């Protein structure tokens, strides 16, 4: 996941070339992480092993 | 335990600023986040933005847009707010109140939870 | 971007359940669960009394409970006695790192 | 740097686009990630950067 951001500015470069970029951000500002879960990732690192 | 040591009651003439100032005791306060509110004798509750006592950054609430702004200082865990350009409409009670815990992972200020405030102090414009 | 509508003031027989409802826009409290409610006795610095409106904090006797629907909701006190005697408040997230409080409304007993 | 204190990762950066009629540049800004820019210069211009 990730966190809150504002929103995505509308810009508009000569002959109707509309794009959009990052713009501010609301609120605070946070990570841009994965979360796994140990205990699978344990036993199913070990029966990697045993194969 | 977790208390919040605020300063004396003050009053001012009209423009002129006040420094109000919250001591935080008995816990790390640099992991959770503190907001602020007045409450005039009669009236409701005014909220205003929380500071992060860690990197900084200040939320501010709508209806201030600057007269009024926050600081922080890590080494006596205390923080201050500068009360500017008064006026007889901010004559009321503050308050500090401890915030949520701070997570480091998703914004978690939008949680009103207030479990410890100070004693509060009184502002009087003439 | 107003505040929270509240009544003025309950009353209630001794024993009496009593009933306070808190009323916003769907963009406050039919959007999260963010809630929470406040009483203060006049002269001191206000009280929690609820989390997540069905979820109790700690340090709270089993006498209050509550509940939301739609773009409401509302606290439950149960027993009735003269403890209960103080000002309440409602509050929630607003979104865009902002709070609501409410107006508030007084508790009188008989 | 945000409303709400400053972020590490992305930088804002002034822009000199064209306009809608090609007679006219326009001042604009937008925030981009760090390692998606990248400061062409000849020395250490840290106001001069490239997409
Ligand atoms: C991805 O992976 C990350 C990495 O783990 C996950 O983050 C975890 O996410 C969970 C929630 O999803 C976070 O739990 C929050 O944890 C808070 C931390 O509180 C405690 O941590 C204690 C460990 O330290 C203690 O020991 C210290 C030593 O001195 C001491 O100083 C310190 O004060 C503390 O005692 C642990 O033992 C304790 O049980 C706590 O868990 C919690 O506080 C959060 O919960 C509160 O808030 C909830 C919602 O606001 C509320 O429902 C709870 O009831 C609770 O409120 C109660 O807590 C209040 C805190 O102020 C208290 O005032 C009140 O009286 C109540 O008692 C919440 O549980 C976890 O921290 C986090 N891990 C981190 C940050 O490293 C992500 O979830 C994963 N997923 C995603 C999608 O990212
Ligand atoms: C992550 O960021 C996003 C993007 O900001 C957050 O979304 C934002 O949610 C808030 C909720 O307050 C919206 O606030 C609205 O404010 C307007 C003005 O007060 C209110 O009224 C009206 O809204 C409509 C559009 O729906 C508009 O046409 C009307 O002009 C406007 N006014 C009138 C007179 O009708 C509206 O009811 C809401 O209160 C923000 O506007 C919204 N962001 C945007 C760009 O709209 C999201 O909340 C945030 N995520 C988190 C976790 O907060
Ligand atoms: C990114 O930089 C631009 C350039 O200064 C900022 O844009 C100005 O912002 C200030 C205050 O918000 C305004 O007084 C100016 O009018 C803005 N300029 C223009 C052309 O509109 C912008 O705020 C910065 N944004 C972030 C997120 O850093
Ligand atoms: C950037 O665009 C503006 C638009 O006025 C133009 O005037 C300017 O010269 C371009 N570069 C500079 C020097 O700002």
């Amino acid at each position: 996941t990730r966190p809150n951001n504002n929103t995505r500015k509308s810009v508009r470069i000569g002959p109707g070339q509309t794009f959009y970029a990052t713009g501010d951000i609301i609120g605070d500002i946070k990570q841009a992480h994965c979360n796994i879960s140990e205990e699978k990732w344990n036993d199913t690192l070990q029966k990697v092993g045993i194969e | 335990q977790v208390q919040l040591v605020q300063s004396g009651a003050e009053v001012k003439k009209p423009g002129a600023s006040v420094k109000v100032s919250c001591k935080a005791s008995g816990y790390t306060f640099t992991g959770y986040y503190m907001h602020w509110v007045r409450q005039a004798p009669g009236q409701g509750l005014e909220w205003m933005g929380w500071i992060n006592p860690n990197s900084g950054g200040t939320n501010y609430a709508q209806k201030f847009q600057g007269r009024v702004t926050m600081t922080r200082d890590t080494s006596i865990s205390t923080a201050y707010m500068e009360l500017s350009r008064l006026r007889s409409d901010d004559t009321a009670v503050y308050y500090c109140a401890r915030g949520g815990w701070i997570s480091l992972y998703y914004d978690s200020s939008g949680y009103p939870n207030f479990d410890y405030w100070g004693q509060g102090t009184l502002v009087t414009v003439s | 971007q107003s505040a929270l509508t509240q009544p003025a003031s309950v009353s209630g027989s001794p024993g009496q359940s009593i009933t306070i409802s808190c009323t916003g826009t769907s963009s406050d409290v039919g959007s999260y669960n963010l809630v929470s409610w406040y009483q203060q006795h006049p002269g001191k610095a206000p009280k929690l009394m609820i989390y997540e409106v069905s979820k109790r904090p700690s340090g709270v006797s089993n006498r209050f409970s509550g509940s939301k629907s739609g773009n409401t909701a509302s606290l439950t006190i149960s027993g009735l006695q003269a403890e209960d005697e103080a000002d309440y408040y409602c509050c929630s997230y607003a979104g865009s790192s902002t709070v609501i409080f409410g107006g508030g409304t007084k508790l009188t007993v008989l | 740097t945000v409303k709400t204190g400053t972020v590490e990762e992305m930088k804002n950066c002034s822009f000199n686009t064209t306009t809608e009629i090609r007679d006219k540049e326009k001042k604009e800004y937008a925030l981009f990630y760090k390692p998606d820019i990248v400061p062409l210069s000849e020395t250490n211009n840290t106001s001069e950067y490239r997409l």
